[PDB]
RNA sequence: UAGGUAGUCAAGGUGCCAAGAAAUAGCUUCUAAGGUUAGGCUAUAAGGGACCGUACCGCAAACCGACACAGGUAGGUGGGA
RNA sequence: UUUGAUGGAGGUAUCAGAAGUGAGAAUGCAGGUAUGAGUAACGAAAAAAUGGGUGAGAUUCCCAUUCGCCGAAAACCUAAGGUUUCCUGGGUAAAGGUCGUCUUCCCAGGGUUAGUCGGCCCCUAAGGCAAAGCUGAAAAGUGUAGUCGAUGGGAAACGGGUU
RNA sequence: CUCUAGUCUGUUUAAAAAGGCAGGGAUGAGCUGUGAAUAGGAGUGAAAGGCUAAACAAACUCGGAGAUAGCUGGUUCUCCC
RNA sequence: GGAGAAGCAAACAUUUAUUGAUCCCAAGAUUACCGAAUGGAGUAAUCCAGCUAGCAAGAUGCUAGCUAUCUAUUAUUUAAAUAAUAGAGGCGAUACCAGGGGAAGUGAACCAUCUAAGUACCCUGAGGAAAAGAAAUCAAAGAGAUUCCCUUAGUAGUGGCGAGCGAAAAGGGAGUAGCCCAAACUUUAAAUGUGUCAAGCUGCAGAGCGUUGCAUUUAUGGGGUUGUAGGACGUUUAGGCUUAGUCUGUAAUAAGCAAAAAAGUUACAAAAUAUUUAUAUAGAAGAAUAAUCUGGAAAGUUUAACCAAAGAAGGUGAUAGUCCUGUAAUUUAAAUGUAAAUAUCUUUUUAAAAUGUUCCUGAGUAGGACGAGGCACGAGAAACCUUGUUUGAAGCUGGGGAGACCACUCUCCAAGGCUAAAUACUAGAAAGCUACCGAUAGAGAAGAGUACCGUGAGGGAAAGGUGAAAAGAACCCCGGGAGGGGAG
């Protein structure tokens, strides 16, 4: 559902195998709540991709991690978020600090 | 209704192909409400060519079984029926789009 | 229906009560009810004619014995009026 | 969605009439066997929609030109 | 060619009494209010075919009997000795 | 209530309160599984046999040659009904009283062309509804003018070939 | 084509009323297809207390209804007097 | 509202979306056919038309728009016949209310009275509440419309005096509100009857012999609504004038106009906006955690905080106030719906305090006889009310009631019509709660009145759980597969 998180941040991973390893969200599933963050929570796969048989094979890709175990973590710092109203904009800023994102 | 809602999409079927190049006949879904004198005039109208005469078959829907998830029957689902029309033209006369 | 056209009485349902004994007001020790039935009390409608002469022909109404007897006592088009029927709804 | 927004009643009349041209066409070559775009049928078929929408506000007066 | 079954001729014919559907349809014909190419008939040439059912089983594992059941199941064809 | 195995996520002291508060039976209810028992049957005393092919697998599939059965049918063509069961291809969880490469089983695709057939239609039998009229607590019941109601009566075709 | 005396199989049967043998009717008080009419204290009954959707000395479904029973059955952990 | 979307679950490959999508809300458009189904007919989802317009319209062509019936109101001789608008048909609430019909199983250890019981159910009506509702009443107390509670009270009575049935008043509360016609007279006439003289008029005079002369009915306005007051008559009056109280000119009164009060919740009716950070129907913001240890996974162990009008409830890989969504206190209204208030608008009084003569004050009605029902009250001494069959009054110098009746006395003034609130009900909508349930439980139904059974009415099941994430076992071996053994 609704949330304050970007495609294209850059977060810390708070809970799971990655623990604090920071990684680009490349994309967020928000009919299961879930977000896929680049090069974590990074799971082997089989596919066969189809029945003829020429070739099946193992490939490595990343798995969606919920959306509570990120958090958004810009120059060296990882915070809450809130928005404010200001030039007629509903921007983003760190409850930790107070800064553009 | 348009000349346009009359005529659905034709059929390329191993039957309809051969009575095509044997004895010159197009076969189309056509919809459930025409009839052979707005199919005919449909044909005009959109291949610009008059046919000699149309026939009109109503095609029933063919049921199916449906199971659960698991799988065992809990109902009986059915297809659309639809209507179906052969269309007799002039020796001479063709349609291209095929 | 069993219907006053003019005044709207219609039948009455009650019950059929037997007795056995003699009423205390006949030296009797009293009276006893026996098996009570339905029945109902009929209106005794009349499918009378009034000529009118107002416009000179007969109408024929069905009315009650009472309704006759308040016609007989008020006149016709005063009893209509009061029970709010008007005479061309006959007819 | 294709933009129509500016569109005067009789040139939306002639792009309904095109447009029916190309959802024929379409369903033909559907037919014939290979369309590389499948969804083109439903992209055409909602533009024809809302031609007759918006005509029907033309007549109702609803939308004024 | 000969013979000839079952129709059919025949809703016939001949006898009997129990005396044996209707039609505002169809066919034919008649006149009112209205009409006097307005029509209709006798012909020719041209084209107008509605809407739906149309597969298959149907003396049987496909209909009706809880069954792929020793049952019921209308009517027309009924070879040869 | 202590130690183990199994289990991988909530229970609970003391005091006090409240009950859908304790099952061994009611020819109890529901579910699972024994027993009889690998026993009775495997559905009519019209009958199968050989060879070959397909297939991983064949007394039961397919093909061929013999034999047997019905033959005023156990044959063919149309109703009443069923509603894809029809055809082609693929497959065998179950289901077919066994097996199965097969099936009316399953999956996918395909298949029903009408001026002359049967309906629809214009007519009426029995019958139903039925303005008005008449009769009834209501709801309705009777019933005329009318209108519906086929197993009936009414325009039109036969032969051959093709998938 | 319609019926069932007598006998037999069957009777945890193939059939919740058949079948194997036989018999009666068989141009008529005949059989039968296809529609329609008569519904529960009523209908129908060539008349047996029969039938009316496989069950009829008063059909079936729903509701009153959890009807009433001096009748039957059942009624679950422990200890002490 | 902002970044995904292509339903309810993903898959397979195709597009759209920052040109503001998807979605939510409001409104509008489209809206096949059947169905109250309404052009006729009909086996519901479909054949047959009449008329008009457009399809070359045309040979059973297609599309659009009309023709069903009942009731009320008039366009006419409202019946007949069409025409005109207006209000209804049916469904929904396996709820509530009113009216009509009205059992049976039982108890009385039988049963017939009675009880059950106006119960179930059937039928006719509408409403959001309904019904009822402003005393010809309660009732021996001084109260004052109707309805719903607590008490009176299991009392007073009734009952094959068997079983049983079972009040009312007063008092204490919830909740509040009173009004309007007909008639008495008069104006405007019309219709229908009857009538050629002193018939209308406040009173002198002239005019006047029919201002339609007098009545009834229809329609309009004024007039008025009760322990007998309102009108004609008795005056001060009558704001003040214009018109006339049969016509003109005077004492003398009406019809209009200054001035005020109310009104769509009864009380006259029909609205329309502005206006109310009021509300219903989409939203926005929203507080305060780091380390360490075990473990696959921490939110937990432990050490220290911070927030709190927010430690309500969920999800988050094991147990979260501070991870996410929400929660407290606030707050979004273009449009739509529902509410008041203000004016606008509409309507009314454009006057009251004041004595006696006449008129009216609700007619087949009150009451009585017979046959029934409702009142707690079963004929009992049986009032009273409704009521079927009959009979039948008074006119305030009156009548009804005060549990047979009579007298006195005390109360009340019927036979016309409305009325919100308190009260009944929740199929449902939203926001919440539980010493309520956790898959034989809980709605029958976590998947549904489906599968299935019966010709039909109708009857009616059973079946929830991988893992934190499919990350669904690549590949290899046995096997036709299934499946198993290895490798992940």
């Amino acid at each position: 559902m609704k949330t304050k998180l970007k495609i294209g941040d850059s977060v810390k991973i708070l809970s799971g195998k990655d623990r604090g390893r920071i990684g680009k969200i490349a994309s967020i599933n928000r009919k299961k709540n879930k977000v896929i963050v680049e090069s974590c929570n990074m799971v082997k796969k089989v596919i066969k991709a189809r029945t003829p048989q020429e070739k099946g094979r193992i490939i490595d890709k990343e798995a969606a991690i919920d959306i509570s175990n990120v958090m958004i973590f810009v120059k060296g710092t990882s915070s809450r978020l809130g928005i404010r109203f200001e030039n007629n904009e509903k921007i983003r800023y760190l409850k930790k600090n107070g800064q553009r994102i | 209704m348009k000349a346009y809602d009359i005529i659905v999409s034709p059929m390329l079927t191993e039957k309809t192909n051969t009575q095509r190049e044997s004895i010159n006949v197009y076969v189309f879904k056509v919809n459930k409400r025409a009839n052979k004198k707005e199919v005919g005039a449909a044909i005009k109208e959109l291949f610009n060519v008059t046919p000699v005469s149309c026939n009109l078959l109503n095609i029933k829907s063919k049921a199916k079984v449906v199971v659960s998830r698991k799988g065992y029957p809990i109902g009986k689902g059915k297809t659309s029926s639809w209507k179906k029309a052969y269309v007799y033209l002039k020796k001479e006369d063709k349609i291209d789009i095929f | 229906a069993r219907k006053c056209e003019i005044t709207g009485k219609k039948t009455m349902f009650g019950n059929n009560v037997p007795r056995k004994g003699l009423a205390k007001k006949k030296g009797g020790a009293g009276q006893h009810i026996g098996v009570k039935t339905k029945r109902t009390f009929k209106v005794n409608l009349i499918n009378k004619k009034f000529f009118i002469p107002n416009l000179g022909r007969s109408v024929s109404i069905k009315v009650s014995a009472n309704a006759l007897r308040s016609i007989s006592k008020i006149g016709l088009d005063a009893f209509l009026k009061k029970n709010c029927k008007k005479i061309e709804n006959f007819l | 969605m294709k933009n129509f927004k500016n569109f005067t009643l009789e040139d939306m009349k002639a792009k309904r009439l095109e447009l029916k041209k190309e959802y024929l066409d379409l369903r033909f070559k559907s037919v014939v066997g290979h369309v590389e775009n499948p969804l083109k049928k439903r992209e055409i078929r909602r533009d024809i929609a809302r031609l007759n929408t918006m005509i029907c506000e033309y007549e109702l007066g609803i939308r004024k030109v």
